[PDB]
């Protein structure tokens, strides 16, 4: 509590910045009020980062290649440019898939043009074209190529769309140029937008004239689920027990065929609004497919979401939804009975990219754990509109929080657990606070659905109540 | 479904019958997956020699590279100085990736800032970004020195680091006395080791170039050690310990061992230890400068010989027996300090280990990859043990390094089957290990996938991987190990011989089939 | 047949078709081998709980023991003193076996002599053998001290060591001033650790008992350290290093680290280093005496408290965080030397390693075995990591030790599924790991067969073995490792977490079946 | 070389001993003369060791349990006594076998009575009977039990033959008591003798009245081959290619059925004369089976032995022997052509047990390597009678050589290679001389036969010419 104390803390933390930086950062920190529904009057988001403040944000290339296009398994993605970006982003994201890597799936491989000085000075369009030739030569079972641009490509004026068009015409193949230069935008959000536009322009509408696929009144498409540690699978099976048919899965364990078949579905289930609201809205306008957001974090949210999805279909789907809820009730009830006493009253601070800082709150509350603060790397004001009603009063909200800011807020608030990325993990572990990676699930998972709830509770208990956190002080100190 | 008493993670939860059925339904319905026989045929074709020729005909496509870009090495070099903040001029995605890479390797906090240049900077340059970033960084994180490197954006748009920093100083954004060394690190040139070299040359030039008048060679009775791009803390520790044992005064420039190995005692230390500015300033007074990894410290060598007037010895990386011996002789000759009995005893202990393990190490075939100095030292050590390096790969090596490695190989009968590849990637290595199968691979974590591919061909075709190098992501605390000196040689020998013995034990565990050779004593 | 370019050893030469056919006709013709279905059914029966109930009803049969006899520990204790020859009174086959055991573990020369008592000595005793052996040993190998232990033959025939040595001295076979400490080591009492205790008590009594008049406690400002039966050189080294960093004067009694780790420089050193006779004589002047492994040093404790009048602290083995902290605090209190910052940093680094690996270590089930102090320290460390020891086996433990380990387990929530077995062998452990499968085994090389047995039941039933303890025959240079202190804790933690990660990588290497969890980053 | 120098060396080494020890050891060292046939006039063997001289000899328990009875796979061998004996001898000898360990084979297992104080004071016959009952309960597929006595069993009044008789009568099982107490005799040779007597008395004659086994005029029995590293197998295949039928091999990979069937064979092929000449002579006396020695070390000895065995049979076997020699000729010729130039002129010294010091000389000579010294731990005078005509002039012969003696001889002669046991391996390694374990083949093998010759040559080359031996001197000292 003590909203005034939180405001004083914000002021004290901000005191160290220079005038311009302090003025900019004052607008990105706020004290939550659930009655307020217009976050623009409360916080600002999706703005440029202050130079030299150790931000956690990424680039548009990370949002396009690493997030949207990367999980697509039957496609070959070329990191057009120098060698660093593909190497740093290679297999760093646990978007699970099923396939023979190197033969029919290529997610964990690094394809790059490996730009040198000659490619910078004289261009790389010829290199790109003959690279596409080598790609078709060595990987005959690929079902398409995407070309993700890096910073020099935008800087040196390489004309990649023309090359993609010509080579795709000559090989009768889908070649998708994506202009995801890292300097575009302020974070991965513009990467998401550019990737969505590329999907719309070059992939989505290829089967508009094809009326062969058989359709059923129960066709749904899972949008924005990237199968981290398997989450999408743990969701899909539930949708399979409700009587629905999941035609498409974007983009984790996703195939270009699923993307092509998506316009034939009857409903879109958007998990990550932030990354794929653009494509969902475009599908709504062009094909008339309705879409809804859903949440499978914790028993309460997953039950509510399943009922909401069942409401958009006939009575048989509703009966099957009630059956699946009844079938899965004892499992999560037992999980709660085992783990809630071990976690009652523990306070959490979160800092994740654009969806999870609000989607995971229900799961924490299902174990009797309250979130005293959240924030986003790159979310927009609509995301804050959504999360401000999901937190308690006088809770901290931060947008593009810096390392010093986040460290000071933790030193004052002193939560029992922190969920953020790898770049805060060891910082906060060395300060004696349990930490969980909320991007990669700390190499565990899935956390979605009834099956994921058990893993989530077990991980939270094993980290919160670990003996290691009681041994940071030497007995002689 | 889940059992509350035995909760399963992704493995083995997704091998349950319902999950398998749902996955098969998805694949059969909406994937249009190629038939399994086609997939197997294509994989088998990728395991052949014709595919290897088609793969080696590559000129434009790089698949699974084994190198990073210059600013990564620049950041690693900058982290080795006291209270020094690495500052990469350009985009922030690069800094996020660098921090993620170093965090996943070292499992330690890594501090680095950027000025977050955007399209506006692409149109009008990044001078304002540099000024604001320097001011904000100094005000917030309070570093004693800011070491500036560059991303490719700034290099392509041609941002002038000197002019930007000078104007930032003159306009009062930072104090004029504040040290801000800079280095240009184009990612389209060389690799991370070149970035380390450029950053070190920039820092040394900043701290020395204008103060050469009062410098006398050999005045402070010390020897300068330049480690280069090093990701094993044990190597810094072993070099320091060996020089302290010999009674030799030394100044280890760019020492990051403390900031990458901070204790967990309830407080976060952003800065810890590191080379001091006084050490940098007094470096020209040393007797001589020794570069531990000379094959990526050419610019530093040029600057030291040209400016400091130091006769830098021609020494290889102190890896193995002979090269460590040569390094010790050279340091003793420069310093006048005789080699003590402790180092002789350690060397004899290493020789005893070699004599113990020679029967298991002899004749083994290895495909190894990594950085040039590391690769050549590993090849030398493998030739010392009677092993046979077969596929030597260095993506960021050059023709002179290839000629040196060929000269090393031609000096031993165990190098008659050795071929050195430069400019090749890990897909080339996959083809090589499929066509000319070695006993083991040596390299970073990226080789694990290659092993998986081999295991798909068959158990008799599997090539086990030995994780020595950078980066190691799938194992914990291997970065604390040592690769230099007699201690490093002992660690490598133990790891190799135990890998051989573990593979032999696995191959002979079949009961009533292959367990006649499951010996208790090996 | 053999190929001159690729010569095959036993494996895989005997997998050739002709060899397989020859084995087939041998078995079918002249072995009268039981039918294969009978063998599989009997094996499956041995994997059941009913077989376990029958197995735990054993009273007279011991199958696959995990202990040795007293003279082995006596020889190890004798090897720790300066230029001291171990001399076992009895038969020579025992000495041959002791030397073979120690050579196979340490891969180093092991010196020990016997008087080669034969049938005649069974009716006449071994007086003449003792005299001639002492004379010959002193004349030939020229030791300053001969430490006498006994075999079971001499114990059963009741040879009087004191009378024999006194008569040999009186009749001029050896000089009267030549130190010949002795100890009775009956093999039918206790185990090798008891022999170590007996030998050390004998040596200390010989060097102290008659010269306690002029001894004042605390006069030399040193702390005596008694390591006990120890087979890791790293622990001797780490105790020395930790006491030297603290600035604490110490006298390590029975130090074998030099003679078991001699260099290979062209000459054979039979003796190297070791505790000196002056150190033994001045030991009563120490401030206090600390026993590193109190659970097999009871007789030494009785002698030290009774004769030296030292208030021996109640300390557990310095294994793991809490017990190492307790040992360091006790040493600080005894010596008055504060704990330096280096040890604090090392402790914080160990804690950082724990916090890094806790996610992979948590909940793991281990079946471990070994010596009492080692087993209890390993259990304590596993409880510090959140691991779950399930089958705790100590063949040479006693009821008091079992009660202490039970009290340790009852003090942690992770010990709820823990059972302590004393007097049981490795066949009991095989039954346990078949009926209540743990994640891993921890123990010596003898456990490898158990793993093989589990692999015969199925890959899902296989229990990987982690080699910590004594003896380790199937691996090279593991005896150089460290188990005590923060360094030993770090080594153990790295070994455990990397074993877990290696097993996870092996389980998820199959392509298109389990590779979805074959993560690059763990 | 230089006979007088060798005698001078012997004297100089002997000077350090006291008068009794020196006088005793003078009789065990000799300068070999190939003309001399009676070794009794030059060297004395099979005598008690001098106390306190660090001998290499073992005990009778090692010779019986570890050597003869141990390799028998379908039998359970109980080390009756304290726990050390079996633990030190468990799986220390590489006598290979095929079987399901713990179910139908028990070679690598350690069965013991684990004597305590109460068993020493009050005896252990009741414990022995109970242990036999437990063995039958827990290992129902065992085909017999042997009880190997240790030192206390002989010392105390334990009466194990009676217990074995009663328990075998009750259980209808073969229980063989062996009195192999370590104090009996001076080495493992008496253990060999006692084991042979036990085999003769309790196992060999059980099928004397049984005549159901079909006999062939080409029935041979391998005697004294213990399948070290598969050695016996590498021999047996050759004997199979000659047209002979090997009914039994003793005792490596041996079954009690083979031992029982041996009295039905037509010829006995004794590899190790030292260990099982007793049983061979007893079979010759009682059943009339002729026996002969053979040597499969090196191509020359193997060819000569095969021709001799063929001569013992009819013309068809001789023809098949010629075919097998012709078939294996190119392989060993290629091995010689590849490895002899790298080993020409190298001088070796050997110290092994009863057979191998002379049995391996031919293989070394086949590679152009001269044995300048040899000796035996426990041989008799007949073994030395063979050795003198096996060895060259002015070469050293030693019996029960001590550690100081062997070290001094090695330092003087300075051989290029030494072959001995584990207890000398590291001693000679630290002095900078290549060493090969000649007992366990340094965990390699087989060395028998044409297949084993390649392994032998490769091992000798890899150890002799290893770079590690050129690096023992630091460049600064
Ligand atoms: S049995 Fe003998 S000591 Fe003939 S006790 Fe010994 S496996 Fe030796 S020279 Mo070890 S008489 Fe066999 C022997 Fe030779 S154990 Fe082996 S190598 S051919
Ligand atoms: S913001 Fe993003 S990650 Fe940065 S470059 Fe741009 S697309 Fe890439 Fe790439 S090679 Fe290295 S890491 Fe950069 S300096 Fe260039
Ligand atoms: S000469 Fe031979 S090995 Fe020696 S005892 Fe005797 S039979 Fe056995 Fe056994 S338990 Fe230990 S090792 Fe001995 S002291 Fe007794
Ligand atoms: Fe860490
Ligand atoms: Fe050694």
């Amino acid at each position: 509590m003590s909203r005034e104390e939180v405001e004083s803390l914000i002021q004290e933390v901000l005191e160290v910045y220079p005038e311009k930086a302090r003025k900019d950062r004052n607008k990105h920190l706020a004290v939550n009020d659930p009655a307020v529904t217009q976050s623009k009057k409360c916080i600002i988001s999706n703005k440029k980062s202050q130079p030299g403040l150790m931000t956690i944000r990424g680039c548009a290339y990370a949002g396009s290649k690493g997030v949207v296009w990367g999980p697509i398994k039957d496609m070959i993605h070329i990191s057009h440019g120098p060698v660093g970006c593909g190497q740093y982003s290679r297999a760093g994201r646990r978007n699970y898939y099923i396939g023979t890597t190197g033969v029919n799936a290529f997610v964990t491989m690094n394809f790059t043009s490996d730009f040198q000085e000659k490619d910078i000075v004289f261009g790389g369009d010829k290199k790109l074209a003959k690279l596409i030739d080598e790609v078709e030569t060595l990987f005959p079972l690929n079902k398409g190529i995407s070309v993700q641009s890096e910073c020099p490509i935008g800087l040196i004026g390489d004309d990649i769309e023309s090359v993609s068009k010509v080579k795709g015409a000559e090989l009768s193949k889908t070649i998708v140029p994506v202009r995801c230069e890292g300097f575009r935008g302020v974070s991965q959000s513009l990467g998401h937008h550019i990737a969505n536009d590329a999907v719309r322009d070059w992939v989505l509408g290829k089967r508009d004239e094809d009326t062969t696929f058989a359709s059923t009144p129960y066709d749904v498409a899972i949008i924005g689920d990237y199968n981290i540690g398997g989450d999408a699978w743990s969701s899909r099976i539930l949708l399979e027990e409700m009587g629905l048919r999941c035609v498409a899965q974007w983009s984790g364990d996703g195939s270009i065929s699923e993307i092509e078949l998506t316009p034939k579905v009857k409903l879109n289930l958007v998990h990550c609004y932030r990354s794929m609201n653009y494509i969902s809205r475009h599908m709504e306008e062009k094909y008339g497919i309705p879409w809804m957001e859903y949440n499978f974090f914790g028993p309460t949210k997953t039950i509510e979401s399943l009922r909401a999805i069942a409401a958009k279909f006939d009575e048989s789907i509703q009966k099957k939804c009630e059956e699946v809820i009844a079938k899965y009730k004892p499992e999560w009830e037992a999980v709660v009975a085992k783990y809630r006493p071990r976690l009652e009253g523990k306070r959490v601070m979160l800092y994740i990219g654009g969806l999870r800082p609000r989607h995971v709150i229900g799961a924490y509350e299902d174990l009797g754990m309250e979130v005293v603060g959240t924030g986003y790397e790159f979310a927009h004001n609509d995301d804050y509109d959504r999360t401000m009603k999901e937190m308690g009063d006088s809770t901290l909200l931060y947008d593009d929080v810096t390392g010093y800011e986040f460290e000071e807020f933790v030193k004052r608030i002193k939560p029992d657990l922190i969920g953020s990325g790898i770049k805060e993990k060891f910082i906060f572990q060395k300060m004696g606070i349990p930490f969980r990676e909320m991007h990669s699930w700390d190499y565990s998972g899935p956390y979605h659905g009834f099956d994921g709830f058990a893993i989530f509770a077990r991980d939270m208990d094993m980290t919160l109540n670990n003996p290691c956190w009681k041994k940071l002080q030497a007995p002689w100190e | 479904s889940q059992q509350v008493d035995k909760i399963k993670a992704s493995y083995p939860l997704f091998l349950d019958q319902d999950y398998k059925d749902m996955l098969a339904k998805k694949r059969d319905g909406f994937e249009e997956k190629y038939p399994q026989d086609k997939i197997d045929e294509v994989f088998q074709w990728t395991t052949t020699k014709e595919y290897q020729e088609l793969n080696f005909q590559r000129e434009a496509l790089t698949v699974n590279p084994a190198k990073a870009c210059q600013p990564l090495g620049a950041v690693l070099c900058a982290l080795g100085f006291e209270k020094t903040m690495p500052y990469v001029h350009g985009s922030q995605g690069c800094v996020a990736y660098f921090r993620s890479y170093f965090n996943r390797h070292f499992r330690e906090p890594v501090s680095c800032v950027s000025d977050s240049m955007t399209e506006d900077a692409a149109v009008f340059g990044g001078q304002q970004n540099m000024k604001d970033g320097l001011q904000n960084c100094k005000a917030t994180y309070k570093p004693d020195m800011i070491a500036v490197s560059t991303t490719c954006m700034a290099e392509v748009i041609g941002d002038d680091l000197n002019a930007f920093i000078n104007n930032s100083k003159k306009e009062g954004f930072i104090p004029d006395e504040f040290p801000v060394p800079f280095a240009h690190t184009p990612s389209f040139v060389g690799s991370h080791v070149t970035g380390w070299d450029n950053m070190f040359e920039g820092i040394a030039r900043y701290f020395t170039l204008k103060s050469m008048d009062d410098k006398v060679v050999g005045s402070n009775k010390k020897i300068n050690i330049v480690p280069g791009f090093e990701t094993y803390l044990g190597n810094f520790r072993v070099i320091k310990r060996m020089l302290s044992e010999m009674g030799v005064g030394y100044s280890l420039l760019s020492d990051p061992e403390e900031v990458l190995d901070t204790p967990a005692d309830g407080q976060f230390r952003m800065y810890a230890g590191g080379t001091t500015q006084e050490e940098m300033k007094d470096a020209p007074n040393a007797l001589n400068t020794v570069l531990l990894q000379p094959w990526h410290l050419e610019k530093t060598k040029k600057f030291v010989e040209g400016t400091w007037k130091h006769e830098v010895p021609k020494l290889n990386i102190p890896m193995g027996l002979d090269w460590t011996d040569e390094f010790l002789m050279k340091v003793s000759e420069i310093s006048g300090q005789p080699i003590p009995a402790s180092l002789t005893k350690e060397r004899g202990r290493l020789v005893d280990m070699m004599t113990d393990s020679h029967t298991w190490l002899h004749g083994k075939r290895f495909a190894l990859w990594g950085d040039p100095d590391f690769v050549m030292g590993l090849v030398k050590f493998l030739l010392e043990l009677g092993c046979e390096p077969v596929h030597i790969l260095c993506h960021n090596g050059n023709k002179r390094w290839k000629k040196a490695v060929d000269a090393i190989l031609a000096a031993s009968p165990y190098g008659k089957n050795a071929t050195v590849y430069i400019g090749k990637d890990l897909w080339h290595l996959r083809s090589l290990v499929f066509t000319d199968k070695p006993d083991f691979m040596i390299g970073n974590s990226y080789g694990k996938f290659i092993q998986r591919d081999t295991l798909h061909k068959g158990k008799e075709f599997e090539v086990p991987l030995i994780r020595i190098g950078f980066p190691i992501f799938d194992r914990h605390h291997l970065h604390r190990s040592t690769t230099l000196g007699y201690e490093g040689a002992m660690q490598i020998l133990t790891t190799l011989v135990n890998s051989i013995l573990e593979r032999l034990d696995e191959e002979t565990r079949g009961m009533q089939a292959t367990d006649y050779n499951h010996d208790l004593v090996r």
